[PDB]
Formats: structure tokens, sequence, C-alpha cells
């Protein structure tokens, strides 16, 4: 929830918890079993630093236990704002491309592909650069040489969940999130037979990416505005995805690789399966 | 002898407070209700001193709708005021301070000495 001051009256930095609520922990004064609100399964608190270890304690020595802990300065931040994603811009290859355009391209591309993460001089690809530029190569061609790459599996899929890799793979390949539990039950199957080809392969090759950005056309964000086909919902969910600009995809971060998206908040999209 | 069943409750004019009604703040509460949880709240906290128009604390009574801080958060607030510093512990010793504490806190009265101390 919006936490209202950042700090107590007395100086000090108020953090907000997160716990399970227990029905020792708050409980209806009414006769019989005593039971917690059920709106507050998962209450918050907001507690200056001196109140938060007693707190805590207290929490977990009944039966709460604690979903997570964050500053109150990082929460009550503004939504990420969209505007360089509202409008994403958009780079076409044309064919003759002069030695400028191939490179702005491929900047474009490893920006994208990669999230804002950084690749190194040493990580950027030099064949399939050199593909490009003097034709053979088509844009939508280079893109699934990166995510063939090895650079990508490090980054994404070999240190997260399957789960957390097909959004991740959604977003880069397309710039919508994720709609629907089918999506993500889909790729998994995909990938437990035909394996990581065939999987990064189907999102190049759906006609999703085909009908925007198509070929020679560098992928942008999608998402952010309002798509064909995609549940309202997917839109919160690309202010999960999506963290600001400065914000990345990082293996590096502690506990790096997490999910954006709940599992819970795609089955209200749709269920089914 | 007779006694009216509720005979001890009437002397001793605890008739009131024996059993004692519960204010819960519930969700997605109305504008009256939580009027009637601030009344309670003033009245318990307080001691059933009189809060004029000036005493009332806005800030504190503010955040408790939009459900920014929780009744017991909200308690707390009341409790550090210059309002309950001023009566109360300003002017008692801390005999009298602790022993007011527990009461509009919790409904005991302090069972020993030891919790004075
Ligand atoms: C009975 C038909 C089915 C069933 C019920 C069941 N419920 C719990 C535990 C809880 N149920 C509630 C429900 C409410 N709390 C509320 O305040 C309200 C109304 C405002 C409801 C309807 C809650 C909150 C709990 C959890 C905490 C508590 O005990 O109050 C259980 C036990 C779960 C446990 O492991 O503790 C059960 C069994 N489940 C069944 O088996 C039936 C199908
Ligand atoms: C240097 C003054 C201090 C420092 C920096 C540091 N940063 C990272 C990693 C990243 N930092 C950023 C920064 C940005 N992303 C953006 O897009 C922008 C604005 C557009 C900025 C400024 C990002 C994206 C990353 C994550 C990606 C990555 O790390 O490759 C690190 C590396 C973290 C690691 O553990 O590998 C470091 C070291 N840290 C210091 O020691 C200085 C105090
Ligand atoms: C007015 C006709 C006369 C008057 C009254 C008077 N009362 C006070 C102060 C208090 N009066 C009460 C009384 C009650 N509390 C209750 O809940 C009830 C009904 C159940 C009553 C009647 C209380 C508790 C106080 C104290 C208020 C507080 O806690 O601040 C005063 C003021 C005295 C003071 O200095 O506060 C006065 C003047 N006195 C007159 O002269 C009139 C004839």
């Amino acid at each position: 929830m919006n936490v209202l001051t950042t700090s107590s009256q007395r100086g000090g930095k108020l953090f907000k918890v997160t716990m399970t609520l227990s029905p020792a922990l708050s409980h209806h004064p009414w006769p019989s079993l005593d039971t917690y609100e059920p709106s507050q399964n998962s209450y918050s608190v907001v507690v200056p630093l001196d109140r938060l270890l007693a707190e805590m304690t207290y929490i977990k020595n009944k039966g709460g236990r604690v979903l997570d802990i964050s500053p109150a300065d990082l929460e009550a931040l503004g939504p990420p704002d969209i505007s360089s994603v509202a409008i994403p811009l958009k780079v076409e290859l044309w064919a003759k491309a002069d030695v400028s355009d191939v490179q702005a391209a491929i900047v474009a591309a490893y920006k994208q592909i990669f999230g804002n993460t950084y690749v190194l001089e040493s990580e950027r690809l030099t064949s399939a650069e050199s593909l490009l530029r003097n034709g053979s190569i088509s844009v939508r061609e280079f893109v699934r040489l990166l995510a063939k790459s090895e650079l990508y599996k490090e980054r994404f899929f070999f240190c997260t969940s399957n789960n957390r890799f097909t959004e991740l793979n959604f977003k880069h390949f397309l710039g919508r999130a994720p709609y629907n539990q089918s999506e993500i039950a889909a790729h998994l199957d995909r990938y437990q037979t035909f394996g990581y080809d065939a999987e990064i392969d189907s999102y190049i090759d759906s006609d999703e990416y085909i009908q925007a950005f198509g070929e020679n056309v560098v992928p942008y964000y999608r998402g952010f505005k309002s798509q064909s086909g995609q549940t309202v919902e997917s839109f919160n969910r690309m202010f999960k995805l999506y963290r600001g600009d400065a914000g990345s995809d990082t293996n590096l971060n502690l506990q790096g690789q997490k999910r954006r998206v709940d599992p819970k908040n795609l089955l209200r999209s749709g269920r089914g399966i | 002898e007779a006694t009216p069943d509720a005979a001890a409750q009437t002397k001793l004019g605890i008739t009131a407070v024996a059993p004692d009604q519960a204010v819960e703040l519930r969700p997605n509460f109305g504008e009256a209700e939580v009027q009637a949880v601030i009344r309670a709240a003033y009245k318990q906290i307080f001691g059933n001193t009189y809060i004029l128009e000036a005493d009332r604390v806005v800030i504190a009574e503010s955040l408790l709708r939009n459900g920014s801080i929780s009744v017991r958060e909200f308690v707390r607030l009341l409790a550090k005021s210059d309002l309950y510093r001023d009566r109360f512990f300003r002017t008692a010793s801390n005999n009298r301070f602790i022993e007011l504490n527990f009461k509009h806190f919790l409904g005991r009265a302090p069972y020993s000495q030891a919790e004075i101390g």
C-alpha cells in the first residue's frame, strides 16, 4: 500500500513490513473461534527503525510470517514513467543501410533484447554484427541469434525459473507482457520436448511478432498501449515487468531472478487448462 | 434475601462498563463508523476528560481514515501527544502516571508492585 510519510516525527527511517496475519495477531471481538478479517490476510505496517526488531519478533512468535520488508522511501515512489515506452520510437534497417544506420539498429537491438542490462565489449558478438551490413541476415534473424546466444541464456534462462524466463522472453521479443496462465503453460511444454531453441524460435515465428516489426524492424514495446486480444490486466502486469528507465533484468543483483508477475495475477486474466 | 441479577453491578455503578462493548474498525468503513471509533478512543485513551475543538488531533485521525495507520497505531499517536503529556504525565508522579497508563491502555489496574517498578 501507499505510505504517506517517509520518516517519523523523531528522525527515523520508516520500513513497510508485510506479514501473513494470524488469528492470534488480530481477531474479531466476537463469540466463537477467533478469525482475522479475511481482507487482511496480508497485513502491512510501517514501523520506525527502532521498533522494527520488536515488531518482527512478535509477529514471528505468533504464527505470523514475514512476506517482505521494504524501506518506505523506495515504497511510496511514483509508478515508473511510461514516457519513453508510451511511444517506443522504432528502428527500421533499410536495405543499403550506410555504416551509421546499421550501428544504431545494433545498439537498439541489444537494448531491447537484453533489457537495460549492459553488454561488455567481450560479450558483444562480432560475427552476428558482421552478417548484418553485408546483407544476409534480417534484423529478425539477428534477434534470433541473440536469444540463441549464451549471453542471453546465462542472464535470463540459466539463473531464473522457466516460469520467469517465459515472461522475461515475452517482454524482450514482444513489447507485450504475458496474458493468461495458458501462454505460460504452452511455452513450458514446448521447452520440455523441443528444447530451448524451439521455444526461442516460437516467439520470433509467432504472427504477433510478424504483424508488428515483422522483418527488419527492431522490436519495440507494444505493451503500455492498447493491443488487440490483450487482457486489461496485462497492461498492469507491464508496469510490474518494466520498472523505470535504468531498471534492468539482472541476474547480478541479490536473488537476481525472481518473478515480477505473481502466478495468481496471471490466473485472474484467464483460467481453464 | 433476593437480588436481581445485575444487582451487584448496579451497586458500584459498574453497570455500564462491567461487560464492556468493544468498538472495532471494519474494512471499507463508512464516514460515520470511523467517527464513532474516534469518539470511543478519545473517551477511553484520553481520560474521560473533555476534549475541546482545539484539543483534537487532526493529523492522526486523518491517517486513521484511508487506513494509513491502524487503530492500534492511532492509539499510540494519541498517547504521545502534547495533550496526553499535558494531562497525565507532566503533572503526575511516575506512580500516578504508570497507574493511569494501565487503565487507559488496558482496562485492568496494575496487579503488583513489580509491574510498577
Ligand atoms: C467449511 C465449509 C470449509 C472450510 C472452512 C475453513 N475455514 C478455515 C479457516 C478460515 N476461514 C476463514 C473465514 C473467514 N474469516 C472471516 O472473518 C470470515 C467472515 C468475515 C470468514 C468467512 C478464515 C479467515 C480462516 C483462517 C483464520 C481463522 O481461523 O479465522 C478453515 C481452517 C483452515 C486452517 O488451516 O486454519 C477451514 C476448514 N474448509 C473446509 O474444509 C470446508 C470446505
Ligand atoms: C559507481 C559510481 C558505483 C557502482 C556502480 C555499479 N553499477 C552496477 C550495475 C548497474 N548499474 C546500472 C546503472 C544504470 N542503468 C541505467 O540504465 C542507468 C541510467 C540509464 C544507470 C546509471 C545498471 C543498469 C546496472 C545493472 C546491470 C549490470 O550490472 O550489468 C554495478 C555492477 C553490479 C554487480 O554486482 O555486478 C556497479 C558496481 N558501484 C560501485 O562500487 C560504485 C559506488
Ligand atoms: C455549568 C452549568 C456549571 C459548571 C460545570 C462545570 N463542569 C466542569 C467540568 C467537568 N464537568 C464534568 C462533568 C461530567 N462528565 C461527564 O461525563 C458528565 C455526564 C456523565 C458530567 C456532568 C467533568 C468530567 C468535568 C471535567 C472536564 C475535563 O476533564 O476537562 C467545569 C469546568 C471546570 C474545569 O476547570 O474544567 C464546569 C464549570 N460549573 C459552573 O460553574 C456551572 C454552574
